[PDB]
């Protein structure tokens, strides 16, 4: 259901962070690190995305 | 290894799927079943043949016949069924059969990916369901005490009865009749002891001396030969002697088929080829068999009579079958097809020398699977209501738990038997009235369909097999005898063999892996169940073929293998389907390798035959989901059970295509921090049930107690928990066969008035409002009128209110204009909205603080919520506190947290991986008072821990009235808060008051805020008959002729009834306002 | 089940959709926050008022009939804190101690030695 | 034991006196036939019951993996393989002593002290 | 518990009994205010680390 | 006692036929049925009386 700009818990952004993350598995085959590097410190902002469910692929496959 | 055994349960559902039972047992009804039932008792005084099933239409004025589909069907609330038709002898249309989403005459079956994707039917929809007017219908699981089995109960000192034996009997294809045997056995254990039984039509009960004689044997000894296979059980053999002398006076046949009441003899056959034990068959030249029988029967009646066997175990689940959907469709089918039987005979009796009106088959059904009265309709509600519900759709895992439910009709039924592990989940069950009356299907478990007989009786017949015919129970001692399906086909010599034959041309495959092969050695006995009804699970087999020492049979090499299905599996010998009964003389082994020193921290650990492919599978969907079950008080486990089939996310993602009433959609799921290696396959991860809180189990501002907790305002702004709620009215344009339309306008004025009190100004041309007005108070949401112009037009309820998301016009097979609207609305999580985890940490917002107020730790990190320490000391659920620590490193750690069951992960060992990235070891942070930015001089247990928010949120509750519609009957308020109701005072809340002595105040409430009202009693005969005509001031009451003596009083218009009630019933209750008796 | 299971309150109006109630009155009706919902009912004569105030307010139910004991106590928190607060090791400052007195509406207005 | 009934018309065998020579005889009360009596023994009680505590014991009660593994030694062949039970009499007053059966020979022997 | 409960000699028992219904319904909201407050500075809660038993 | 309550009153002669307030209809509105149990059992009382004498005639 798409990514939550900022973070509840603290209130970061996380929108960016999206194509990045998905691409730096794909090739780089990261998860801990990628984070790290993507500047995603402590756990409070973290979840987010790691937990992220992103529905919205399959509703875009609906007609209207 | 552990990890490998959940390839084999992957490879398990890559091919079955959740819902096998319900499909299976509907294909099985339409593909076969249908017609052997349709060919049976069918000839009338011209016959029937094969019977045709075309595919779903739509047959509607203003078009020819639209080739309907599902997800139209559903929006356009009609009915998924099929034509049917028959070739009749002495080509025609014959009722309407409403097929089961995803089967196998449902056109989905086929298309691929891509191909459904177009079909607009969701993926992840697994379908199962039937969809009559618009809702998704479900047939829930009838459990019922299997037939045909021999079972004996002891019955209470006080009766003239000691113990008794029954059995059920039913054909296994064929009518199937619902007359039991029962043989008695008077006589308490010690009173000076006959034996009785009861067969059908016969008024007192007959003793078994005559039942022998009647049959054609007459002489002792003969007679011994059936019952007892042991001359030297002189014990047995003497309880016998008073009873011969019983039936002493009757000697022969002729008495025998008499004394049961030349015409009764002639009939007594009759009533010995179709009324007695009915079930076996009722040809002809068998009646040897049964005698046998009623031997065996007598006998297994005493072994318990003389406490050598304890009373059968009344609800040992193996004794149990469940009648899923294909065997429903029949029972209910004959009553209505024998109704139909002598419903063509009408016809041909007014025929004083095509009309079959093809819709009391379509209608019939209809009626049943919408309320959930099975037993036709007619003056006949003698039928059993649960049956078919409305399937949730709160949340996916709730929708799944829902399919996979099992009944069981009515203090030992409620109770968990033992026979009730693998095959059922032990936590998930309502509360409350019926609680463990209601049952859910285990991951594992699966119901049996229908294998054959004959293919099993020749190859029993064809291998040693000596016919019971001609029996000698003392030339013949151990002569081991099998059991076929509740009747005895014959004894048999060594069996060992013969066994373990017939189950390894099974794993082969050629007689079919659902048959039950029970061999009890310790009575010398085999137990043959084909049966459809039968819950079974599946076992690995382990078998010594190691002539180098003592081993599993199999390998990594089928598992690295994992044309290849299931089936194949089982088609190699490397599981077998071990149902209850089976289980009983089989030893399973547990975890499959140490089966085959240690850290002072661990849990304590404590031949094979078996082993379980996992234990984490005996759970269904509701505990499937919660992590640690093993952690927390059992009780509670069973809580969250029910609690999940009630929170918010989203159910399905055709969602936005769907007008149904009541949805609700979770703004931002989120898969959890933990999870089981079973969700895998529950593909929650693609439809999450919540989201995972930043916990902090503390004390703070008071407002986290008893139960009750914080959420972070400023969290709650970024849109935490918000949740989308729809509702879908719905309207039609009714007509009459007298041309008389109604209307889909904007009406006004026009002669009649009979209008709605909102706004209609927010309604366009159409009669109908856009998608963008924004609604509220009671404004009308739809346009309709009758002309006899009075409005019909719908309003939104006085309480709701939101935002319009889609209107849509459409019409019906009666050319009529079917109308269905859908509201959406934000739901913002409120100071009073209820949550919880998964382990029955249920609680309320109390209050809710923002990022300044809320605690915080030196890192910068702040929770979410704020739960009480209070919530954990007797609810006991730890695994919660366990959940939070995992979840608290998967989060740091960036990798997936696996929380599943029994495996190798402690407490301890977590709190070390804890230490290796910074962090206290046991979750535990520093805080500061956010007023005052001070430590708090204890420490907290931070840490983020998943959270679903179940629906139930105030502003649905919140009610207040004061004065407001009245009933109609009684006068009295209304009921429920959507009509804007008024709250009971029941007994309980009026003895209080009155142990108070609030006795004005009382005298207030029953009056003034409700009932109330003004009556004129006569001063002679205490009446209400007085015509008051307030003006000429005329009082009267003739009968007793006064118009001068009369009273008025101030009580409850509901009384007021109550009287005339009474009145109607002839008692005269006289009101004196003077005391007459005296005293 | 109780006499205590009805009893006069003063209304205080509030924020929110919510019945703000008192936490030491939980026990009495034996209610939780996991849900439960609780009904009102509204007097409505000038004389009903007095009856409630001089035979159903929630002073006069302290002490419960029954076991000739109150029936109404210190719970949660409260009370669990209490005790830490109590213990010989619990010291508070000036700071603090100025701050507490203040948030006692009865206080004496006497700062003790 | 193993008594008996009759030929001609297969019954119940009923005890009549041989009067003139002072001895037991049995008959039957649907004929005439009558044949002497197998033993002096007719009936028996017993309220504290000890038959049927070996229950039917097949050679092939070894195959039943349901059954436990004692290691002692029979009282003919002496071997170390034998499973054991306890009484299968029903009964709330009966005792808890081990039976021990060997499936090289089949005695009854006991664990009982 | 045992001296601020519902139990018999009760510090809630006898004010009401020595002091009268008004004050002693009073003294509750006080006694809370006062804990409370404490508490909110000083801190409390629970987990896991409270439900282990030493190593030996 | 011969006047409040004699045992022949216990058999009834002219059966006490209830007003609607007693078995009322619930009518959709206006110009659509609704209607009682009652108020179908007492037609079919009423039958079971007319056909009654009109077999006693
Ligand atoms: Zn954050
Ligand atoms: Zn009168
Ligand atoms: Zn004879
Ligand atoms: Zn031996």
């Amino acid at each position: 259901m798409i990514i939550p700009v900022r973070c509840f818990s603290c209130g970061k952004v996380v929108g960016d962070k999206w194509d990045a993350y998905l691409r730096l598995l794909e090739e780089g085959k990261q998860e801990g690190d990628a984070l790290d590097e993507l500047k995603l410190k402590r756990y409070c902002c973290r979840r987010m995305v790691l937990t992220h469910v992103d529905l919205i692929e399959k509703f875009l496959r609906y007609n209207p | 290894t552990t990890e490998d055994c959940w390839t084999v349960i992957s490879a398990f559902f890559e091919e079955k799927g959740l819902v096998s039972q319900q499909l299976d047992s509907f294909d099985e009804f339409m593909e076969t079943s249908i017609q052997d039932l349709v060919w049976e008792e069918p000839r009338l005084i011209i016959r029937f043949g094969k019977i045709y099933l075309s595919r779903p239409t739509m047959t509607e004025a203003d078009g020819t016949t639209h080739a309907m589909f599902p997800q139209e069907a559903r929006l356009r609330n009609l009915t998924y069924s099929s034509p049917v038709y028959l070739d009749m002898e002495k080509k025609v249309h014959i009722g309407k059969v409403p097929i089961m989403l995803r089967s196998k005459f449902c056109s989905l079956r086929t298309l691929d990916e891509v191909d459904l994707y177009k079909m607009k039917e969701c993926p992840y929809d697994m379908g199962g369901y039937f969809v009559i007017n618009g809702s998704e219908k479900v047939l829930i699981a009838q459990e019922r005490s299997a037939a045909n089995i021999v079972q004996v109960f002891k019955k209470a000192a006080p009766s003239p009865i000691s113990h008794v034996a029954e059995i059920r009997s039913a054909l296994e294809k064929g009518s199937r009749l619902i007359s039991t045997m029962q043989i008695k056995l008077y006589g308490r254990e010690d009173k000076g002891r006959t034996i009785k039984a009861t067969l059908p039509y016969v008024k007192q009960d007959i003793p078994i001396v005559i039942v022998f004689r009647a049959l054609g044997v007459v002489p002792d000894g003969e007679i011994l030969q059936h019952i007892c296979y042991d001359e030297n059980d002189w014990q047995m053999l003497e309880m016998l002697k008073p009873c011969i002398e019983e039936g002493f006076v009757i000697q022969d046949k002729e008495v025998a088929l008499d004394f049961i009441g030349e015409k009764r003899i002639q009939y007594a056959k009759d009533i010995l080829q179709k009324e007695l034990l009915p079930h076996i068959t009722q040809e002809e030249g068998f009646e040897t068999r049964k005698t046998f029988f009623l031997g065996y029967m007598v006998n297994r009646l005493l072994l318990c009579a003389l406490e050598r066997k304890d009373q059968d175990d009344r609800d040992h689940f193996g004794k149990k079958r469940l009648d899923l959907a294909g065997p429903l469709l029949a029972n209910l089918f004959r009553i209505l097809f024998r109704k139909l039987t002598r419903e063509i005979y009408r016809y041909m009796q007014r025929c004083i020398e095509l009309a079959v009106k093809s819709t009391t088959i379509t209608s019939g059904l209809k009626y049943s699977l919408a309320t959930g009265n099975w037993g036709e309709q007619k003056k006949a509600m003698s039928s059993r209501a649960g049956v078919s519900q409305v399937l949730n759709r709160y949340t996916y895992s709730s929708t799944l738990s829902h399919l996979r439910r099992t009944n069981t009709p009515i203090a030992k039924p409620r109770q968990l038997h033992n026979t009730h592990w693998g095959l059922v989940c032990p936590a998930e069950t309502p509360e409350g009235q019926a609680c463990g009356l209601v049952k859910n299907l285990s991951l594992l478990s699966g119901i049996s369909i229908g294998s054959p007989s004959e293919p099993i009786i020749n190859f029993l017949e064809e291998w040693g097999m000596e016919p019971l015919e001609d029996y000698d129970p003392a030339q013949h001692t151990k002569s081991t005898r099998i059991f076929v399906n509740g009747v005895w086909t014959g004894i048999h010599r060594d069996p060992s063999m013969l066994v373990s034959t017939m189950r390894d041309l099974r794993r082969s495959g050629a007689i079919s892996p659902e048959v039950s092969i029970i061999r009890d050695i310790r009575e010398r006995e085999f137990k043959i169940f084909t049966d459809v009804g039968r819950v079974y699970r599946p076992l690995f087999i382990v078998e010594d073929d190691e002539s180098k020492d003592n081993e599993l049979r199999i390998t990594k090499e089928h598992i690295r293998k994992i044309v290849y299905g299931w089936s194949s599996l089982v088609t190699s010998g490397v599981i077998e389907y071990v149902d209850g009964e089976e289980e009983e003389t089989i030893m399973i082994a547990m975890t499959p390798e140490d089966l085959q020193l240690n850290d002072t921290a661990k849990r304590i650990k404590p031949t094979f035959t078996h082993c379980e492919i996992h234990p984490s599978m005996i759970l269904g969907v509701a505990a499937s989901i919660i992590p640690f079950p093993d952690h927390n008080q059992s009780p509670r486990n069973t809580y969250q059970s029910a609690m999940g089939k009630q929170a918010m996310g989203v159910f399905l993602t055709n969602y936005n295509v769907r007008m149904d009433t009541m949805a609700n959609i979770l703004y931002y799921p989120q898969k959890p921090l933990a999870k089981t290696q079973a969700m895998e396959y529950l593909k929650f991860r693609e439809l999450p049930a919540g989201q995972n809180a930043i916990v902090a189990i503390a004390c703070y501002s008071g407002y986290n107690q008893e139960d009750s907790m914080i959420m972070n305002q400023s969290s709650i702004d970024r849109g935490l928990f918000r949740s989308l709620f729809f509702r879908s009215y719905m309207d039609q344009e009714k007509r009459f066969g007298i041309s008389i339309v109604e209307e889909f306008e904007k009406p006004t004025r026009a002669t009649t008035l009979r209008l709605k009190h909102g706004t209609y100004e927010k309604l366009d041309e159409d009669g109908l409002i856009a998608p963008g007005v924004r609604v509220s108070g009671d404004d009308i949401i739809i346009g309709k009128t009758t002309p006899i112009k009075r409005d019909a037009s719908t309003p939104l309820r006085s309480t709701e209110n939101g935002i319009v998301d889609q209107v849509l016009l459409t019409t019906n097979q009666e050319g009529l204009k079917f109308v269905k609207v859908r509201m959406r609305t934000t739901k913002v999580p409120q100071i009073g909205d209820k949550f919880a985890s998964r382990h029955g940490q249920k609680g309320t917002i109390g209050v809710t603080y923002r990022h300044e107020d809320m605690p915080f730790s030196a890192e910068g990190i702040v929770p979410d919520l704020i739960i009480n320490p209070h919530a954990i000391p007797s609810r006991m659920t730890v695994a919660h506190l366990i959940e939070c620590l995992l979840s608290k490193v998967g989060s740091i750690r960036g990798y997936e947290g696996d929380a599943t069951p029994f495996t190798d992960l402690t407490v301890d060992a977590v709190s070390n991986l804890l230490r290796d990235n910074g962090y206290q070891s046991r979750g535990f942070e520093v805080m500061y008072n956010g007023h005052t930015g001070k430590k708090l001089m204890a420490q907290v247990f931070f840490g983020p821990t998943y959270y679903q928010r179940l629906r139930h949120m105030v502003d649905d509750k919140i009610h207040a009235r004061a004065r407001g519609p009245v009933q109609v009957l009684t006068r009295q308020p209304v009921e429920g808060r959507s009509r804007d109701g008024g709250l009971r005072f029941g007994e309980m809340e009026r003895d209080c008051m009155i142990a108070h002595g609030a006795a004005g105040f009382l005298k207030e409430r029953l009056m003034e805020a409700s009932d109330a009202f003004r009556v004129h009693v006569c001063g002679i005969c205490g009446l209400m008959s007085v015509i008051a005509n307030l003006k000429k001031n005329q009082f009267e009451c003739r009968s007793c002729k006064n118009k001068t003596n009369i009273y008025q009083l101030h009580i409850p218009y509901a009384a007021k009834l109550l009287f005339q009630e009474l009145m109607a019933m002839n008692i005269a209750p006289r009101l004196y306002t003077e005391r007459s008796g005296v005293s | 089940l109780h006499k205590m299971s009805m009893m006069a309150h003063r209304v205080k109006v509030m924020p929110y959709s919510t019945f703000r109630l008192n936490l030491s009155v939980t026990s009495p009706y034996n209610a939780d926050f996991d849900g439960d919902e609780m009904n009102l009912h509204v007097p409505q004569s000038e004389e009903t008022r007095a009856e409630l105030s001089q035979l159903c307010a929630v002073p006069l139910q302290i002490v419960s009939p029954q076991s000739n004991k109150p029936v109404m106590g210190i719970v949660q928190d409260t009370l669990c804190g209490v005790r830490k607060m109590t213990l010989r090791d619990t010291f508070i400052e000036y700071e603090q101690v100025m701050n507490m007195l203040f948030w006692v509406p009865s206080w004496d207005g006497v700062v003790p030695q | 034991a193993s008594f008996r009934f009759c030929l001609e018309c297969n019954n119940m065998l009923y005890p009549k006196e041989d009067k003139e020579n002072q001895r037991l005889l049995y008959s039957c009360r649907n004929c005439d036939y009558t044949e002497l009596a197998e033993d002096p023994k007719v009936y028996r009680h017993e309220l504290i019951t000890n038959i049927g505590e070996t229950a039917g014991i097949v050679d092939d009660i070894g195959q039943d993996p349901t059954l436990p593994r004692s290691d002692k030694e029979c009282p003919e062949c002496h071997s170390r393989d034998c499973v054991f039970f306890q009484s299968q009499q029903r009964r709330k007053d009966t005792n808890m002593t081990l039976f021990y059966v060997c499936l090289n020979c089949k005695k009854t022997f006991r664990d009982e002290s | 518990k045992k001296t601020v409960g519902s139990g018999g000699g009760g510090l809630i028992h006898t004010v009401m009994r020595e002091k009268g219904p008004k004050i002693c319904a009073e003294l509750f909201g006080n006694i809370q205010k006062v804990v409370n407050y404490w508490l909110l500075h000083n801190g409390f809660s629970i987990g896991i680390g409270d439900a282990i038993a030493d190593a030996s | 006692n011969e006047d409040y309550a004699r045992p022949e009153w216990m058999i009834i002669t002219v059966l006490p036929v209830p007003p609607p307030q007693v078995r009322p209809s619930i009518a959709m509105d206006e110009t659509t049925q609704g209607q009682d149990d009652l108020t179908h059992k007492l037609s079919d009382i009423l039958k079971a009386n007319i056909n009654v004498q009109k077999l006693e005639m």
